[PDB]
DNA sequence: CACACACTCTCCAATTCTCTAA
DNA sequence: TTAGAGAATTGGAGAGTGTGTTTTTTTTTTTTTTTTT
């Protein structure tokens, strides 16, 4: 009956997904942590019964903050959430977009079910992020292999330079030349899904829609060149490095030469051949796409 | 020799089985009304029955689209006018 | 004989916003008033300048934005600063109108014909600065003003504003034909006489061009927060603020926030492609991605870092 | 042929520098000869334009710019030459220099037409032709600010001062002469673009349509400057005691001139219904709204995050789409996957006048400056109180004598005229009580309702639907005027008598046929409609039999096609279109008729979040019927399970089957 | 050289327009 | 008045033509100027 929404490739459902961490990102007390890792003589009533995101999102709420830093062994410590951590490892570009999304369902029901006196608008403009960390143990970059691309991995290193920070396109905006009528088009995978013909049916041209550059809208990109730590080397030889993409309110997290411990998604995309054709070369440029910096 | 002639909307297509039959059969199972649900809502209940069905149905075109070409079709095809008033003919029969 | 579709300018959608601030900007310039020099006082400051303006036939104006601020609760001065290069073309039509309504002698260059005027709005005074450090892509065509430290600044070349064109196959002529960030000549022959959609000669006469420089800037040598490398940003200057700064100096420039395309991805009239990831599936890349640098398009510039003969400087002091 | 030309270029241009100069001495000087300089030019216009139809004469006269450099300087100078002598109370010799130099204007200023009969050399140049008019346009209302319209004044006082019995019919002439002048200065207006279609698109359209000369903006032609010359150089207060003085030879330029600088104002901007910035700030908030509304449809992270969904569906089977707005939102995933799909279906889409209201933007509106604006209402209701009436009355009864002999576009200019003067004095006895509505009184006398009834009907047989759409907005009005009457209150229920059969039936006719026409014609059926439909109402032939001949299925074509254009449509006529579904819903329960497939998309398309504004008083109604139309199809669809196809059809004609899904036994 | 992209040319059939009889 | 047969125009398949592409760039010698040797 109802057309079930899957992670592409996965059998696993995406209301599960939601509905499970809705519940554990209310009724969490940070007492299941003190749980998991026993230490459990050390239970505090004042921090350990607390329902810590509740407080987490509170605080978010009137900083103005769109934020939420998750350790992810706390996905471990709850009983209904355990096999989400799994599926956080495995699948992150799916499972941290239903995060995102959950963090501003609750942001809303925290005060509309609550029935708070607070600004609505406020909260429904705001784009809330999950910034997941503590994800799993740290590897060298030089073990990574193509077993590991689209999951979450933990790095260690040295900051060798950044690059100026870049524009990358989110939202296109065209304009028809006859009519002066406008659009805002939605960016694809980095592919702009343009229009054949004018949105207006009074006007229906076809080619004479246009891009305007100036009134697109954009995402800030920054590449972080990041060197192996010393500690990790094998001792016959250099260092190696990787390149990494920060993103967002991650831009200018670090200053050169900056120790850093990021978790990010690890990539590959195939790179062209020459730059114009759409031959590309048979080995690819890998990279992480970070989604917490420490 | 020739290009290939296009695929297009007619009976030999739209009264075969998975078509107008599977909505007689689906429709009134899997679309559901109630004024406990706001009117967008329910019209969204509707309209998503029939959008997967024309995607089944002619994945070529969009659903406005689809819904123009039904409008062409069932104005000027005898044997879809035939099994539209046979259908009819049952329930004033019953 | 042809077979032709005529096109018609009428059909065009109006921008309602754009139009209210047009209207919003043309009662400011007149009807401002306010002042404190001497004596409390009313001076109409904006029309008091045009009419200044009309003696030295200046083609720009200055706008102090803390009277933009002040002005009918700030709305105006709200819509000007957030969204700066979608009203532009507004404000300019706006000023036009009030230029024609008080100094109409003005609204042309001003015996051959002499051409329009082209109007430099200066905006300065702004509430607040940023580094070069602080600029990100979410404050794109809005209102800044920067400050830094010149490191470079191009010759001063001459920009093709506004095109004009003749066809080679039918002799027709093209005119006030706007121009991107490419070289753009006319997709279509205005005479329906004629099949042609390229072969355009540019008019040299007719055409219009303004005054233009790059300037390169970088983050201060005392703001840098750790001796880390000083980061950069290209700033261009037009009209009348070209050569307004110099190398080793230190300004604070006011203008927008621009993305500027990579040029020889868009298929610029007779040059070759060059060779990180950008954005595809527009007709006129086809295959090819467009990447973007950031830049500043400076209205106003100022710095922050021998007329011997008394009859001109007793006249200098006040 | 070429050579031709070019002597042509320099026999001109020899002329143009034979009329004079700024002397040196700066004051123009008159050349000797300069009469017959003049006359000889009339001559050419007349010997080559008239005999050959070739228009390069016009349009190398432009190029020596002997408007701007020698027409306009001698009749400015004439014209303070004159003034001076009148505030001091060979002229006789000047005057008659001062007469050519205005006969060339009126030839230079002459509207330009291209039709079949129109010569490969008149539509080869006729693009180019509108800039130089463009040209002189900017030029006479800014050279000296306006003192050559001060000039043509001057030349009408020369034979107003002579008595209306005691005239020539060779000063008429210079009478119908200055108002052609007027109507030629309003109506230079920019022209069309024109492109050859022998030859397919590119991979981009029309990259501009900007049809203006090198030195003019938009707003030097616009009529906020024509409204400020004409103001400072006194014109209104004589057009007003021109159209005072009628008690023939003039009447038909003097409605010319009324129409051609009424023709765009939309009315309403004319009445109000910090206070700028209040109205931007309001119009921020909603561009606000909108972009809220896009920022919920926009992705939370980058363009290559890449998160990809698969859709289970019925048989068990998978489609997939991308992005992360998708995962989370099933009405997302479903809207995108039809987004994606390449095909269209091709799209079916549809004269020598001047863009006016029948052609002009449904959102299109002038923008007044303030004075402006007051200068405007103060010159019409002075007008309306004067001359509306006295000038309606002499050409209806021109007109009507002469009917064959209208040619479309004075067809135009009186309907048009009689529409917008009588619904902007309906609208200003609307709010001010001191007007009168029946000063416009002459507006619903027989003759007049007679020859607006004949005309339309016409046009409706010959199909010239042009004059049919300016009929159906005159008859709209007439029948608002009608109505208001009534309400304020014999002759209403003359004219409410004279249609009771075949206006009925044409009436009914005009929306079938609108859903194949712009969508300026649709808004004019929908406002006659609803119009026709309240008085018929209010009067009770039989309203029940009346209204069952609009209750047919090409009416709500055209209604839902009208509905389709929404995002661009006006409150008001959104109220109109939903007053007459509740019409066909409650008050025949023909509800059948609306169950149509293309009705349920556009109420969502509509009431969605990205549709109408929540804030609008129009989505109030649109959610209340709704809610009415989901109640009824859900109790049609239970007690008859067919109408699941029924609804995605056209409706039935085979008798007892078409009556049965009609109605429910 | 040869193999993709950019761009124009040409033919064919698909759809809508228009007229006639049921 | 509906509905069905015959005439005209547009869309786009697909055939055809034409253009650009490899690509590097430190190294090693010779010189002429500043200054730190
Ligand atoms: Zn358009
Ligand atoms: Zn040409």
């Amino acid at each position: 009956s109802e057309p079930l929404r899957i992670i592409w490739g996965t059998n696993v459902s995406i209301q599960e997904c939601t509905t499970n961490f809705r519940n554990f990102l209310m009724s969490f007390k940070y007492k299941f942590r003190k749980i998991l890792d026993e230490r459990e003589e050390f239970i505090n009533n004042t921090t350990d019964e607390e329902l810590y995101y509740i407080k987490q999102l509170n605080e978010m709420r009137e900083l103005g903050t769109s934020n939420l830093n998750l350790d992810a062994r706390n996905l471990l410590a709850y009983k209904q959430t355990e096999d989400l951590y799994h599926q956080l490892l495995n699948y992150p570009q799916e499972v941290i977009s239903i995060m995102d999304q959950t963090i501003k369902d609750c942001m809303v029901s925290l005060i509309v079910d609550n029935n708070l006196d607070y600004d609505l608008d406020e909260i429904e403009t705001k784009f809330y992020k999950v910034r997941p960390y503590n994800v799993g143990s740290c590897k060298g970059m030089r073990e990574l292999n193509p077993n590991d691309i689209d999951k979450l991995i933990n790095l260690k290193g040295l900051v060798l330079r950044s690059t100026p920070v870049i524009p990358d396109m989110k939202v296109a905006f065209f304009k028809c030349n006859v009519c002066d009528h406008t659009m805002a088009v939605e960016i694809d995978r980095g592919v702009i899904q343009e229009p054949a013909r004018c949105e207006r049916i009074d006007c229906n041209e076809p080619n004479s829609m246009s891009l305007i550059h100036n009134r697109c809208s954009f995402a800030d990109k920054q590449v972080i060149k990041l060197q192996e730590t010393p500690d990790f080397v094998p001792d016959g030889q250099t260092p190696h490095s990787i390149s990494l993409c920060v993103y967002d309110e991650l831009v200018d997290s670090c200053r050169a030469g900056d120790r850093i411990e990021v978790t990010g998604t690890f990539r590959s995309i195939p790179i062209r051949a020459n730059s114009r054709q759409r031959v590309l070369k048979s080995l690819y440029k890998t990279y992480v796409d970070v989604v917490h910096v420490k | 020799r020739k290009r290939r002639p296009q695929v297009k909307l007619t009976a030999e297509k739209l009264l075969s089985d998975k078509g107008l039959p599977y909505v007689l059969k689906n429709a009134h199972k899997r679309i559901r009304i109630s004024s406990k649900k706001n009117s967008y809502d329910n019209l969204s209940n509707i309209i998503q029955f029939y959008q997967l069905w024309a995607h089944e149905l002619f994945p070529k075109a969009k659903f406005k689209d689809f819904m123009k070409i039904c409008q062409t079709v069932g104005k000027t095809d005898p044997v879809l006018r035939e099994y539209r008033v046979s259908l009819f003919r049952d329930e004033m029969g019953m | 004989s042809f077979k032709s579709r005529a096109l018609n300018h009428v059909k065009k959608v109006d921008d309602v916003t754009g139009e209210k601030v047009r209207e919003a900007f043309e009662q400011f310039l007149e009807d401002f008033s306010v002042q404190s020099t001497d004596t409390g006082e009313v001076e109409k400051v904006y029309r008091a300048q045009i009419e200044f303006m009309k003696i030295y036939d200046l083609n720009t104006i200055y706008i102090d934005y803390q009277h933009l601020s002040m002005r009918e609760n700030g709305a105006l001065a709200m819509a000007i600063s957030e969204q700066y290069y979608r009203f532009l073309p507004f404000l300019q039509k706006g000023l036009r109108r009030v230029v024609r309504k008080y100094a109409p002698e003005l609204l042309n260059t001003s015996s051959p014909e002499q051409t329009e005027r082209v109007f430099q709005i200066s905006f300065f005074n702004l509430p607040t600065v940023h580094r070069i450090r602080d600029i990100r892509s979410e404050k794109i065509g809005s209102l800044l003003s920067i400050s830094g430290t010149v490191t470079r600044t191009s010759e001063v070349r001459p920009e093709l504003y506004k095109a004009s064109f003749t066809c080679d196959m039918c002799r027709a002529i093209v005119d006030n034909v706007e121009q991107s960030f490419k070289y753009t000549e006319p997709t279509f022959c205005p005479n329906p006489s004629c099949e042609n959609r390229a072969f355009w000669t540019l008019n040299v006469t007719r055409s219009r061009f303004l005054d233009w420089q790059k300037v390169r800037i970088q983050e201060n040598a005392n703001e840098i927060p750790t001796g880390s490398m000083p980061r950069t940003l290209d700033v261009i200057l037009r009209g009348d603020s070209v050569e307004r700064a110099k190398p080793g100096d230190r300004c604070k420039f006011t203008g927008v926030e621009i993305v500027v395309p990579d040029v020889t991805q868009l298929g610029l009239p007779g040059v070759k492609p060059s060779s990180n990831s950008g954005v595809t599936g527009l007709r006129s890349l086809g295959v090819r991605d467009l990447t973007y640098k950031i830049s500043f398009l400076a209205c106003h510039v100022i710095s922050i870092g021998n007329e011997r003969d008394q009859e001109v400087f007793l006249n200098s002091l006040s | 042929a070429d050579f031709s030309l070019t002597v042509l270029r320099a026999r001109i241009a020899l002329l143009a520098t034979a009329i004079g100069g700024p002397d040196y001495t700066p004051p123009y000087k008159l050349g000797d000869d300069c009469l017959a300089c003049l006359k000889d030019l009339k001559r050419w216009f007349k010997l080559v334009d008239d005999q050959q139809k070739r228009w390069d004469v016009a349009m190398a006269v432009a190029e020596y710019r002997i408007l701007t450099d020698d027409l306009l300087p001698i009749l400015i100078d004439w014209e303070n030459k004159c003034s001076l002598a009148a505030k001091l109370a060979n002229k006789a010799y000047y005057d008659k220099i001062a007469l050519n130099c205005l006969q060339l204007l009126v030839l230079m200023t002459w509207p330009l037409i291209v039709t079949e009969q129109s010569s490969s050399n008149q539509i080869t140049l006729y693009g180019e032709l509108k800039k130089h008019q463009l040209v002189y346009k900017k030029t006479i209302l800014s050279m000296e600010s306006g003192k050559v319209l001060r000039a043509a004044i001057r030349l009408a006082l020369d034979v107003i001062k002579i008595d209306r019995l005691s005239r020539t019919p060779r000063d008429n002439m210079v009478l119908k002469l200055v108002l052609n002048f007027f109507r030629n200065v309003i109506a230079i207006e920019p022209g069309e673009f024109t492109i050859n279609t022998k030859k397919s698109m590119p991979k981009k359209g029309i990259t501009s349509i900007d049809t203006l000369p090198p030195n003019v903006s938009m707003d030097d032609i616009s009529l906020n400057t024509v409204i400020s010359s004409f103001h400072k150089n006194k014109v209104f207060g004589f057009l007003l005691t021109l159209t005072s003085s009628l008690s023939d030879f003039i009447n038909i330029p003097l409605l010319e001139i009324m129409f051609y600088f009424t023709k765009d104002v939309n009315q309403e901007l004319l009445f109000p219904r910090t206070s700028a910035g209040f109205e931007l700030s309001k119009l921020l908030q909603k561009e606000h709204q909108m972009r809220k509304n896009v920022i919920k449809h926009t992705s939370a992270r980058h363009s290559r995050f890449g998160g990809l969904l698969s859709i289970q569906t019925p048989d068990k089977t998978r489609l997939t789409v991308s992005g992360s707005q998708a995962l989370v939102d099933e009405k997302i995933a479903l809207q995108k996957l039809d987004d994606s799909k390449k095909w269209n279906k091709r799209i079916i889409k549809k004269e020598g006048l001047p863009n006016s209201l029948l052609n002009s933007q449904t959102g299109k509106a002038i923008f007044f400056t303030e004075s402006n604006g007051k200068h405007f209402k103060e010159f019409i209701n002075n007008f309306i109180d004067s001359g509306f009436n006295i000038l309606l009355h002499s050409v209806t009864n021109y007109f009507t004598t002469e009917q064959d002999r209208m040619v479309t576009l004075e067809q135009v200019e009186y309907l048009l005229f009689f529409a917008w003067f009588v619904k902007y004095q309906l609208l200003r006895s609307k709010i001010d009580n001191s007007a009168d509505i029946k000063q416009v009184s002459e507006a619903l006398k027989e003759v007049t309702f007679i020859l607006v009834s004949s005309l339309l009907r016409s046009a409706y047989d010959l199909k010239n639907w042009t004059v049919t759409h300016a009929g159906m907005i005159a008859f709209n009005e007439l029948l608002n005027l009608v109505s208001r009457t009534k309400a304020a209150q014999d002759i209403e229920f003359i004219v409410s008598r004279l249609f009771s059969d075949e206006r009925i039936q044409l009436l009914s006719n005009l929306p079938k046929i609108g859903s194949k026409y712009s969508l300026q014609f649709m808004k004019s059926c929908i406002e006659l409609t609803h119009s026709v439909l309240k008085v018929l109402e209010q009067y009770s032939v039989n309203f029940q039999k009346v209204q069952a001949n609009y209750m047919t299925e090409p009416v709500i074509e055209t209604y839902i096609n009208f509905l389709e254009r929404f995002r661009e449509l006006e409150d008001d006529s959104i109220k109109k279109v939903f007053s007459f579904f509740h019409r066909v819903f409650v008050q025949a329960k023909e509800q059948a008729l609306l169950f149509r497939f293309d009705l349920i998309i556009l109420l969502r398309e509509m009431l969605s979040p990205d549709g109408l504004d929540r804030m609008s008083r129009s989505r109030k109604y649109v959610s209340q019927f709704s809610d009415y139309f989901l109640a009824r199809l859900k109790k049609r669809l239970k007690k008859s399970p067919a109408w699941f196809v029924g609804l995605l059809f056209p409706p039935l004609h085979n008798s007892e089957v078409g009556f049965y899904q009609r109605y429910g036994e």
